[PDB]
């Protein structure tokens, strides 16, 4: 019942403006935009604000740092994150942090969280669902499924239903108020 | 003439597009992350493509297998447009790569590719 | 009703032996021991018998050629290729010959021709009935579809549902003995 | 360290290839075509990947989304693998890729690197 959300930026936490400037909302400020009330035990860690086209291989240190000294104070973690390089950070994180004992859930959106039509409630219920579960590990949340982060790639460009598990099947999948894995 | 692919991965540095082009290399074509972009900071990837994109054309297509490229979505897509990268919009991998080796068999003329590339030519693109 | 087929190589032709030997079928022995046997009017022609790994972009100036000085004396025009770079050539004559006057069909198959459980008939069938069709242009078929050459990439390296069409809706589907295009 | 990721497209040579090890990049993966191999007539790239595959992990994973890769499957496939390439199985291009970097962060030892490569470490690969 105890979750940490840590932010890395990316589209779900975008906000445009007409100056023509880009800002970008903090985690907590992407829950609260999203309408995500039910979040009892939630603690936020804004660790980047960044489009993920940006990423760079030290970023990834960074965060597995940040990753390694939070897994033993939460039941579970969630990462918020651009949909670009997602899969590339859940991949790295996979290898950094062997056998973490907990779940560690990316997700992110393709249509930002103040948009009314946005992708984001559902994947942050998905993944603060899973991140419930038991199940330890490295994933992936997006349209409804969740994903073994080390199996998850970018399939659409621009789509809600942007990733993919590649050779292996969906851990889990939404029905309801319900993850089903089978 | 010689076309080079390369994928776009973090923290991908400009200095293998300079050896490309140092080769004799007619055409480069990136596969970007998402609808496309270069990162603008972490890197001297975009300064080089700013240089090296009035040399040979650099086409930027998706990793994605779906829905392609559309660089004036996002801002690390419109500074890939100012730094001189053609997109190729809704493209296979194969037609993108083969068409811009068919149009570089007659001619090298930057700017005169660029034209071309986002031309519907015979159904492989929605311009 | 006067069709031509040319011949590449692949997997469709692929005959292996014991000896530790690599052959290859010619067209008409392709078509032969796939058990088409209501090809009426057909000629055959083989240009290489190659894996299709092999092809440099001097091999479509040849295929090319070949093309441009038979499209005149047929109605439609098969080309049997391996799988690996068949989205390749496709796509390059596309652009190469524009504007063909007749149908120009691309096609292979993932297990050879001599096995009893192959895709070689299923995909020559494909590729017969819409040579016979009357519409012009440079296609793929597979699996039982149709999809434009220049829209074509293999997705799968391990099934017979090989290729798709990329961001474009399918040409026509094999019903029974029907091609449907919608 | 830095890797490099090269499509694999018709008449490709082994210059870059060199460029690439020259330039101090560390690996370097190859997406290749279907179940994976190198061309063994029509240019210089795997006669280029004999002697390169011992000095870097040369890593081949394909072009497809789906099914990856299986040198064993064809002489192309067997020839690369002769070669000294290191196959991706069935693993994601992320995956591969980041594998890579990873491990190449704590050895440049080329059959270490070949045996990490090649084992399920944390669930992206069936070894």
């Amino acid at each position: 019942m105890k979750i940490l959300l840590i932010g890395m930026g990316g589209t779900i936490a975008s906000v445009k403006g007409e100056n023509g400037y880009e800002a970008s909302l903090s985690v907590k400020e992407v829950l609260d935009i999203a309408g995500i009330k039910d979040c009892e035990d939630c603690d936020f860690l804004d660790l980047k604000n960044v489009d993920s086209t940006l990423i760079q291989p030290e970023d990834w240190v960074d965060l597995a740092e940040t990753l390694y000294k939070n897994v033993k104070k939460y039941d579970g973690i969630i990462v918020t994150h651009g949909t670009d390089t997602l899969a590339y950070t859940s991949s790295m994180i996979s290898f950094m942090l062997r056998n973490p004992p907990i779940p560690i859930v990316f997700t992110g959106s393709m249509i930002p969280a103040t948009e009314e039509n946005s992708d984001a409630p559902l994947n942050l219920q998905t993944a603060i669902k899973f991140a419930t579960s038991g199940i330890r590990g490295v994933y992936v949340a997006f349209n409804g499924k969740v994903m073994l982060g080390v199996r998850t790639s970018k399939v659409r460009t621009m789509s809600r239903d942007a990733f993919e598990s590649i050779n292996y099947p969906i851990i889990a999948e939404l029905r309801g108020e319900d993850l089903v894995v089978n | 003439m010689a076309v080079l692919v390369i994928k776009l991965i973090p923290g991908l540095s400009g200095d293998i597009f300079r050896a490309a082009v140092e080769l004799g290399y007619r055409g480069i074509v990136i596969e970007g992350y998402g609808a496309g972009g270069i990162p603008y900071r972490g890197s001297d990837l975009l300064q080089t493509i700013e240089e090296l994109s009035k040399e040979i054309p650099i086409v930027m297509t998706t990793q994605a297998m779906y829905d392609g490229v559309d660089l004036t979505r996002y801002k690390v897509g419109r500074l890939a447009l100012r730094a001189g990268v053609i997109p190729a919009g809704d493209m296979t991998k194969e037609a993108t790569v083969t068409k811009l080796m068919w149009i570089l068999g007659h001619t090298n003329n930057v700017e005169e590719i660029k034209v071309l590339m986002r031309k519907n030519l015979v159904g492989e693109l929605r311009d």
